RNA sequence: UACCCGCAGAAGAAGCACCGGCUAACUCCGUGCCAGCAGCCGCGGUAAUACGGAGGGUGCAAGCGUUAAUCGGAAUUACUGGGCGUAAAGCGCACGCAGGCGGUUUGUUAAGUCAGAUGUGAAAUCCCCGGGCUCAACCUGGGAACUGCAUCUGAUACUGG
RNA sequence: UUAGCUAGUAGGUGGGGUAACGGCUCACCUAGGCGACGAUCCCUAGCUGGUCUGAGAGGAUGACCAGCCACACUGGAACU
């Protein structure tokens, strides 16, 4: 049934951007949360509201720039079905560098380039552009 | 500092003996998934300790029979 | 040994292509 | 009898001689231990022809590893020009 | 498609063939004339194409065309095989060499003379 | 392995002036220069994408007088170089010896420097270099040996060159005939008209 | 200042009581070896006419590529109808690596330094648009900076 | 012997394939679906730039063609990197063991994972910076690399227990 | 379009043997062991460092050079 519940975000997040949709709600995870933060710094969205106690349903905010929409792309690369690591010197360059690549270090999640510079590889979450 | 398995037991009908199957948790050459593979093992305990479906820690030895080459050290999380 | 050889293909009925005819169309012409 | 020792490495004409640690029984070129420096006899002016690891050979010959004359003489000649 | 299924069934080249078997990796193959005739190619040409039935020296029976104007071919002559194919003919998966063994080298060519066993003219 | 045929006829067939011929008299005189060579001259053909590039690659060849495997490896050597590729390979065919010669003026044609290369005449850094196609690295000075010295085709060679536009990455001395290779040559010293991009395209390909 | 290629030119039928019918489409692009391209496909009963209809088209609905240098800013791939294609900037001296209907509308468009792969079809007038997308889509660092509200040397 | 020095005299030293399109290179004569060509498409039936000869040209060059055999192009077995309403492709439909995948929170562990280290990963080969044979090929000094394995010491976001 | 294979077979005890552990061997005792992560059977093949090709991932390959293996007219056997 339910699986990938990153997937499931940026799945959220792609038809948003299509639909221009300002705002995209959905359950909230320690990851999810991590993911969304990680975003707003590298200024793909433009804020993320976590609300609830129970079951707690973040809600980011969709940005878009003369019309058009900011995420351009918002892919998975490590996935359930095929998990994704890569060590210091293999982090990926997302449209040479451009975008970003969200990775899950050792010291929490982050961009592939703040990765590169604390000197550390991880588990590759997504590319976004 | 010894080099050393844990393993579930499959079977323990010969005496002296049991046979500890070892899963490893390789990945793929080409498709980067990652596999587990068993290696079942032949291993030499006297006092016949150990039941089926059992956690059992184990070692390398001198080679007791012909299939026989392991030596358990301790059990582990025995009955259900 | 007459009679055989009058049968054989290499004396098969011929007939040729139009050029300007019913089944003339050339998609490609001989040279470019 | 591990030797230290020879081994020709080079054009024709052109030799150029590895100096190895080798078990004798091995082939000229074939296996050997270790690579102890080099000797060339084809040598230009301002270059190091021959250039030994003594150390290495020290350590080898306390061992017990016995030394090909030429790489004696090799030896000898380094000790000279140091 | 799915990595699981890959894992489980690995995915298999396909095997192609030689169009010329009976050289078994030979870039060429003796051989003798067992009989020698003319073929009618397959539509739409027109021709009396000139072709051998050569037993080769490994075993295999084979037929070849003899190219050029003209050969001198006759049973029991040896003659060296390669592989070449004449489309319109079914059934013909070699050429002869002119001018290896007794064939001879086509008569009085002047272009492309090696691919007919002919020899530079004197002077 | 050398082109000794008509030289004039490469030239037209390119559409330029190669300098395949000493330049005491202009060469529109000498030949047809605008008609490509043989029965069908006058026709323009209209060149494809490849014909082009394979033009300008025998252009290349042609200047320099060099056979296509050798032209290949230089290519590679380029390619394996650090910076830019056509470039590289302009700077390398340009190395070569006998080129180097005929810049400096003892060579009236290219071909000349090479025949005077061959014919045991020139000397790098005061050794004798028969070769060619030998590389000339910088600060690396380069002579008419004493015997090759009273030859009346160099001077009239260097006073050719004279006429000639001189290069800036070379110094030579007329008196001497000796000259020193400075710097290797940067693409902007070297003629516009060539486009090596086409001929590092046509390698690729 | 436009220069201009034709890239493919071919003839078309319609069939009709008497019998065939011939015409001709020609498909041109212009670029001024910067920033703008743009591609024409004409359509006439004789060869020129409709390379000269082509042309006409093609100057007018003009794109603009934002262009580091002499190539591309980052990969990008451009995909319409069965061509797909994948292209990717180079260093200065490679060349325009590409093959057919691609290479035409890089060398106008003033890319000098790209590898390029047409994937799927190479259908000349597919190919040519595929890589016009590409191109379009194609954004530069500036570009990016603006839209996420950071500084260029920031995005790096 | 390499190498050098002298002697004479343009002297002893250019061929092979191709030129319809793909594919760089075009005309005349002979033939007349013949004779032949041909990798594919396809030439030849009396004006053949596609056969054979010539002249002319193009490409390679002490070689040049043909064949055989591999990878490439072929994203045409697609891990990177494809597909499946109609082009080949969704079991007739379920249930279900093995298997794969697994919502959310805390703790803990530290197997995967990441980092650093130590041992090893023979030399040669490949690549980088050099050196030596007049140059090159060739030889050669040092490095890098050999994407791995093993252990030890850390990290604990993600997966696992 | 090879699904079952194996009785020194799987393990134990004790003797004997080996330079050495060991079903290596023997006598007794238990009835195992291997197998869909492909056992068994069939076809092909010396393995590696490398080599060719390729943007790479791969694919094909294993002349020379070097490491390891095996063989020495065929089948056996020990002696030194
Ligand atoms: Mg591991
Ligand atoms: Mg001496
Ligand atoms: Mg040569
Ligand atoms: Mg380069
Ligand atoms: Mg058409
Ligand atoms: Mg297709
Ligand atoms: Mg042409
Ligand atoms: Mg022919
Ligand atoms: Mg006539
Ligand atoms: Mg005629
Ligand atoms: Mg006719
Ligand atoms: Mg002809
Ligand atoms: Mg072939
Ligand atoms: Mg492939
Ligand atoms: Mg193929
Ligand atoms: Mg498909
Ligand atoms: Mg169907
Ligand atoms: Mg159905
Ligand atoms: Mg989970
Ligand atoms: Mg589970
Ligand atoms: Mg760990
Ligand atoms: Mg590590
Ligand atoms: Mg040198
Ligand atoms: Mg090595
Ligand atoms: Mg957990
Ligand atoms: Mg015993
Ligand atoms: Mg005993
Ligand atoms: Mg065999
Ligand atoms: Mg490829
Ligand atoms: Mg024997
Ligand atoms: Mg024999
Ligand atoms: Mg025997
Ligand atoms: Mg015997």
């Amino acid at each position: 049934s339910m699986q990938d519940p990153i997937a499931d975000m940026l799945t959220r997040i792609r038809n948003g951007q299509a639909a221009n949709k300002a705002a995209v709600t959905m359950p909230s995870s320690k990851l999810k949360v991590a993911i969304a933060n990680v975003l707003k710094e590298e200024g793909f969205i433009e804020d993320f509201k976590v609300e609830g106690d129970t079951k707690p349903e973040l809600e980011l905010t969709l940005k878009y720039f003369q019309g058009k929409a900011v995420v351009e792309s918002i892919q998975r690369v490590s996935r359930p079905g095929l998990r994704i690591y890569k060590r210091k010197d293999e982090l990926p360059k997302v449209m040479a560098g451009l975008g970003i690549a969200v990775v899950s270090t050792s010291k929490g999640v982050m961009t592939d380039r703040a990765a590169r510079q604390a000197g550390l590889g991880g588990e590759i979450i997504c590319y976004v552009a | 500092k010894i080099r050393t398995l844990q393993g579930r037991v499959v079977s323990d009908k010969m005496e002296k003996s049991i046979v500890v199957a070892i899963e490893r948790f390789v990945k793929h050459p080409i498709y980067g998934k990652f596999i587990k593979r068993t290696t079942k093992l032949h291993v030499h305990d006297e006092n016949n300790e150990c039941g089926i479906g059992d956690v059992v820690e184990i070692r390398e030895c001198r080679p007791l029979s012909k299939t026989k080459s392991w030596t358990l050290v301790r059990v582990v999380e025995k009955a259900v | 040994a007459i009679e055989a050889l009058l049968h054989d293909p290499l004396f098969r009925q011929r007939v040729e292509k139009n050029k300007k005819g019913k089944g003339s169309y050339m998609r490609k012409g001989k040279h470019g | 009898m591990v030797t230290i020792r020879l081994a020709r490495h080079g054009a024709k004409k052109r030799p150029f001689y590895q100096v190895v640690v080798a078990d004798s029984r091995n082939a000229r070129n074939g296996r050997f231990i270790e690579r102890v420096g080099f000797f060339n006899p084809i040598a230009s002016e301002k270059e190091e022809g021959t250039r030994l690891d003594l150390d290495r050979i020290a350590h080898w010959v306390g061992q017990g590893a016995t030394i090909s004359d030429r790489v004696a003489a090799l030896i000898k000649e380094v000790n000279k020009a140091a | 498609a799915t990595v699981n299924q890959l894992v489980r069934k690995p995915r298999a080249r396909k095997v192609a063939k030689s169009n010329v078997p009976a050289l078994e990796a030979c870039p060429q193959k003796r051989g003798v004339c067992t009989r020698v005739y003319t073929t009618t190619p397959k539509k739409p040409n027109s021709a009396l194409r000139k072709v051998c039935r050569v037993r080769l020296t490994n075993g295999f029976e084979v037929t070849s065309y003899i190219g050029g104007e003209g050969h001198n071919l006759q049973e029991h002559s040896v003659i060296l095989i390669r592989g070449g194919r004449v489309k319109d003919l079914p059934g013909v998966r070699y050429h002869t060499v002119r001018g290896a063994l007794d064939c001879s080298g086509v008569k009085d060519r002047k272009q492309a003379r090696s691919k007919y066993g002919v020899k530079r003219p004197k002077a | 392995a050398r082109y000794l045929g008509p030289k004039l006829k490469l030239s037209r067939r390119e559409g330029t002036d190669l300098f395949l011929k000493s330049g005491v008299r202009a060469i529109d005189t000498k030949c047809k220069i605008e008609q490509a060579p043989g029965q069908h001259g006058a026709r323009k053909p209209r060149l494809s994408d490849y014909g082009v590039q394979l033009r300008e690659k025998q252009k290349v060849r042609r200047i320099y007088g060099v056979l296509e495997r050798q032209f290949r490896n230089y290519y590679k050597e380029a390619a394996r170089l650090k910076g830019n590729t056509g470039e590289n390979l302009l700077a390398l065919l340009e190395g070569r010896l006998d080129n180097v010669v005929y810049r400096m003026g003892f060579g009236a044609t290219r071909a000349e420097a090479r025949q005077l290369v061959s014919h045991k005449a020139i000397m790098v850094n005061g050794r004798v270099v028969n070769i060619a196609s030998y590389q000339v690295s910088p600060n690396d000075v380069v002579s008419i040996r004493e015997k090759a010295k009273k030859q009346s085709r160099v001077k009239a060679a260097l006073e050719l060159a004279e006429q000639r536009e001189k290069p800036t990455w070379l110094e030579v001395d007329a008196g001497k005939m000796e000259g020193t290779f400075k710097r290797k040559p940067e693409r902007s010293d070297l003629s516009a008209d060539i486009n090596e991009h086409l001929i590092v395209e046509l390698y690729s390909k | 200042e436009l220069q201009e290629k034709l890239i493919a030119v071919n003839r078309v039928s319609k069939t009709v009581k008497g019998g065939r019918i011939f015409s001709f489409t020609a498909l041109t692009v212009v670029g001024d070896g910067n920033g703008r391209v743009g591609f024409g496909y004409g359509k006439a009963r004789e060869v020129p006419a409709a390379i000269q209809k082509a042309m006409e088209k093609a100057r007018r609905n003009m794109i603009n590529v934002a262009l580091n240098n002499g190539t591309l800013q980052h990969p990008v791939k451009g995909v319409h109808t069965g061509s797909r294609v994948f292209m990717q900037p180079a260093s200065e001296g490679t060349g325009i690596i590409a093959g057919g209907a691609m290479r035409a509308v890089l060398e106008v468009a003033g890319v000098h330094n790209v590898l390029a792969k047409a994937y799927g079809s190479t259908n000349p007038i597919n190919v040519v648009r595929a890589t016009i997308d590409g191109l379009e889509n194609m954004n530069s660092p500036e570009m990016v900076a603006a839209k996420r509200g950071k500084s260029v040397e920031e995005i790096l």
